[PDB]
């Protein structure tokens, strides 16, 4: 089973 | 020492641990983020099977598709640490 | 407009000039990486076949294992674009 | 067949 995600920094 | 903010998981506790564990040796070892990101990837590899994926930096955003329950995205002080399986 | 300098590829002149041109629109809809980035990823999946994985930032290192021939790291402007389908 | 790479922005 597979999830995509997403980060992104704070600076 | 550095602070371990944990902004988000899909991963066991014990790992969780052991990734936050790896990047302070990391850290303690290397000082560029693409060294510090290989020892953290390499030492996932060999505790929890490949295959380990890795960035480490101060600006970047991602969008990945990662195997349920291996994934983390933390802080280890000032620098972000994404580490994943693929799916 | 923005100069794509591709720094490093394991990919098709046609995927690599595909992957410039997804970027180019990425960026010209959006200004956070993350949805940069998601966009990037989406296209590729779509016309590349899934699954591949993007990072776009400043400042970032990886260390990362991939498909064979579905790599590229390169700048467009003043940010680098990773993406790459896992091995 | 799989490859590792390494990364590293300019700044």
């Amino acid at each position: 089973k597979a999830i995509d995600a997403a980060t992104q920094t704070e600076e | 020492d550095r602070k371990a903010v944990i902004k988000n998981a899909d991963m066991s506790e014990e790992m969780q641990q052991d990734a936050v564990d790896c990047a302070t040796q990391a850290l303690e070892k290397y000082n560029i983020e693409k060294d510090i990101a290989a020892y953290i990837k390499k030492e996932f590899d060999k505790k929890y099977n490949p295959t380990w994926h890795c960035i480490v930096g101060r600006n970047f955003g991602s969008y990945v598709t990662h195997e349920t329950r291996h994934f983390i995205y933390f802080y280890l002080g000032q620098v972000a640490i994404l580490l994943f399986k693929s799916g």
